[PDB]
């Protein structure tokens, strides 16, 4: 894909984060890194450099508790696209609110933090 | 504008990317002359006005068991779904189609023909209704059990893409049970003799069928009681009443000897599809049973189907049946979101691209 989103993701280490906006990926500003509004669905890709230097990469879906079904819907897809992106190296990793995996909460060095509301459904 | 078809065994549903249900829904029947040349009005009708003119015309399903069979007549549904239901001119709009897991080759490049050739569509896609439901439902891995009118599937997915070889096909559907309940019910002591008796059956199936938890328990408390008796009024006013045929026939499903058949039940078949996967993914399918398509809307299905795949499974699996009350139209809505991305635009095969590659872009493109 030609998502100008896609040219930017896993080029080094760290953790990088969208949200689903209207059928659209939209990077969530730094600073907001780790609070997630349980109306929205969000895309993380975590990009790890092994010992070697080499590149790893595991995506994460997020879903809110009240993320409409565009939302969780275009995550998911959005998911898979990224992957084929980085010519399929991705982990994928479906995550609900309430239920994430340690690995995903141990992302978040002082903890994620649930918010209620968000972004308006694209249906 | 993209427009999403999805087209079934039993009912064609029609719409608009960006809307979160069909706008259409008709019964995929093309109706053509008994006698021709003598009556005013070769000449074809579509949907619900075919079934109402049906006395005079020679009714015809162009899909059987989600695979097209009559490209004339498809035709006629797609131009019927356009001018008639969707009231848009095709040359304007994006479309998104969908197709049955392993359609056959010549088949997906005859779609993309006719869209481009017939219909003068600027841009289309194929997709594969089980991936749809999938996503639909917010996941990339699962297993989908996909159940129509005329064919049910289970179909493992992963991170996105179907595994063909794990693919499952049971041609036992909404249809079967349909004339299932009708043996039934005539065999209780009731007689379905009018033109209405097909639709007064498949509506008694609709409003009153469940799935029993437990079948021989269900028989049981059905023989020694009324409480599951229901009333059922007729189109001509007669109120008969409907007992344990409500379970038996969707019990069809899990028994398909039931029908004269030898094949496993949609428990086993769901078993079945999950065991030829590789053993590391096993347990994100138990974890992710997704369940799709009106023959899945008895109420006590996924009760039931959580309970058999426990009994086949290992103790400690954890097993997790996903049916959503809009499961019915599951394929459109995932369409409806595909066609909608900021990133459809660069999946669809555009009419330049045809023009240049002809049917065969479709495998190229669209997988
Ligand atoms: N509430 C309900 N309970 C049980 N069955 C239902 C219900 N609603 C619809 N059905 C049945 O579902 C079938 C149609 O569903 P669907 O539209 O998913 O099939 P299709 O896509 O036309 O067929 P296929 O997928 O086999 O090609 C019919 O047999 C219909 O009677
Ligand atoms: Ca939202
Ligand atoms: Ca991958
Ligand atoms: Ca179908």
């Amino acid at each position: 894909v030609e998502h100008p989103e896609f040219l930017k993701a896993g080029k080094e280490p760290g953790l990088q984060i969208w949200r689903v906006e209207k059928f659209d990926l939209v990077p969530v500003p730094t600073c907001l890194y780790g609070d997630f509004f349980t109306g929205d669905a969000y895309v993380i890709l975590k990009t790890v450099q092994l010992r070697n230097g080499n590149l790893q990469y595991d995506l994460h879906y997020w879903l809110g508790n009240e993320c409409s079904q565009d939302e969780s819907g275009a995550a998911a897809i959005f998911t898979v696209q990224l992957d084929d992106y980085l010519n399929g190296r991705a982990v994928q990793h479906r995550e609900v609110q309430g239920f994430e995996s340690a690995t995903f909460l141990g992302y978040f060095k002082s903890g994620l933090k649930y918010k209620k509301g968000g972004v308006a459904s694209g249906f | 504008q993209a427009l999403v078809i999805d087209n079934g065994s039993g009912m064609c549903k029609a719409g608009f990317a960006g809307d979160d249900a069909p706008r259409a829904v008709f019964p995929s029947i093309v109706g053509r002359p008994r006698h021709t040349g003598v009556m005013v009005g070769k000449d074809s009708y579509v949907g619900d006005e075919a079934q109402s003119k049906r006395g005079i015309l020679t009714l015809k399903y162009p899909i059987e068991h989600g695979i097209v069979t009559n490209w004339d007549d498809m035709e006629k549904i797609w131009h019927h779904t356009f001018y008639n239901e969707l009231r848009v001119a095709p040359e304007e709009h994006p479309v998104l189609l969908t197709e049955a897991i392993l359609n056959p080759k010549a088949n997906r490049e005859k779609m993309t023909q006719i869209m481009f050739e017939t219909f003068n569509t600027p841009a289309m896609y194929v997709a594969i209704q089980a991936v749809l439901s999938l996503y639909a439902s917010g996941r990339t891995t699962g297993i989908v059990m996909d159940s129509g009118d005329g064919v049910s599937h289970t179909v493992p997915i992963y991170e996105g893409y179907a595994l063909p070889h794990a693919i499952l096909r049971l041609d036992l559907a909404g249809r079967d049970l349909t004339d299932y309940m009708m043996k039934i019910l005539t065999e209780r002591g009731y007689s379905f003799t009018t033109t209405a008796a097909a639709a007064i059956v498949r509506d008694i199936k609709e409003k009153l069928a469940y799935v029993a938890l437990d079948f021989e328990a269900e028989m049981q408390t059905a023989a020694s009681s009324s409480a599951l008796e229901k009333s059922y009024e007729l189109p001509d006013g007669q109120v008969i009443t409907i007992g344990n045929e409500r379970f038996r026939c969707p019990e069809a499903l899990f028994q398909p000897s039931f029908l004269g058949m030898e094949s496993a039940g949609i428990h086993e078949t769901t078993y079945n599809s999950i065991m030829k996967c590789d053993v590391d993914i096993r347990k994100d399918l138990y974890g992710n049973v997704v369940l799709s398509g009106g023959t899945t809307m008895f109420p006590g299905i996924a009760d039931r189907m959580n309970k058999e795949l426990t009994a086949l499974a290992p103790s400690t699996m954890k097993i997790k049946i996903i049916a959503p009350p809009e499961r019915k139209y599951s394929v459109w809505i995932g369409g409806s979101i595909l066609a909608s991305l900021s990133t459809f635009q660069q999946m669809w095969i555009s009419k330049e691209e045809y023009d240049e590659s002809g049917p065969s872009i479709v495998h190229r493109k669209c997988f």
